[PDB]
C-alpha cells in the first residue's frame, strides 16, 4: 500500500513542483493536490523522499 | 494616537512589514481575519479576498515588506 501510495503522490508532487520551476506562486510548502483519491494523504515524508529520490534521479540521468 | 499606537503594534507584532500590519487593521486581527494574516504569510495570494487584496495593494507606497514586491505580480 505504502508503494502504490508514494508512488502515487510522488508523481504528483513532480508535476506540481516542475509547474513551480516553469511557472510562478505554485505554492510547494506542504499542502499540495491530495485528490487524486489513491494519493489520499500526504505524510511529511513525500517531499524530503521526493526530492532524494529525484536528485539522485537526475544523477543517474544520460 | 490610540488608532496610531495600534497600527504601530501590528508593524511591531509582525515584523518590518507594513502590508501586513495594513491588511491586519483592515480586516481585522482575529476573526475571519485571522487566517489571512496567516495566509498573507504565504505569498500574496487568494487566500485574501475581495477588499484584503484591493486595499493592501494600495498601500503599494512605503514600506517596505517583502510581500510588497510580491504583490505585483
Amino acid at each position: 500500500d505504502d508503494s502504490m501510495k508514494s508512488m502515487n503522490k510522488l508523481d504528483v508532487i513532480d508535476k506540481q513542483f516542475q509547474k513551480r520551476i516553469n511557472g510562478e506562486w505554485v505554492s510547494t510548502d506542504f499542502k499540495d493536490m491530495p485528490v487524486n483519491e489513491n494519493t489520499g494523504e500526504f505524510k511529511h515524508s513525500d517531499m524530503v523522499n521526493y526530492a532524494n529520490k529525484k536528485l539522485a534521479e537526475i544523477d543517474s540521468m544520460d | 494616537n490610540a488608532a496610531a499606537k495600534q497600527l504601530a503594534g501590528l508593524v511591531g507584532k509582525f515584523d518590518g512589514d507594513e502590508l501586513k500590519a495594513a491588511l491586519a487593521y483592515n480586516q481585522g486581527e482575529g476573526r475571519l481575519g485571522n487566517p489571512q494574516l496567516e495566509a498573507y504569510s504565504k505569498g500574496d495570494f487568494a487566500s485574501i479576498s475581495e477588499e484584503g487584496r484591493n486595499y493592501m495593494r494600495n498601500l503599494l507606497d512605503v514600506a517596505k515588506s517583502p510581500m510588497a514586491g510580491q504583490l505585483e505580480t
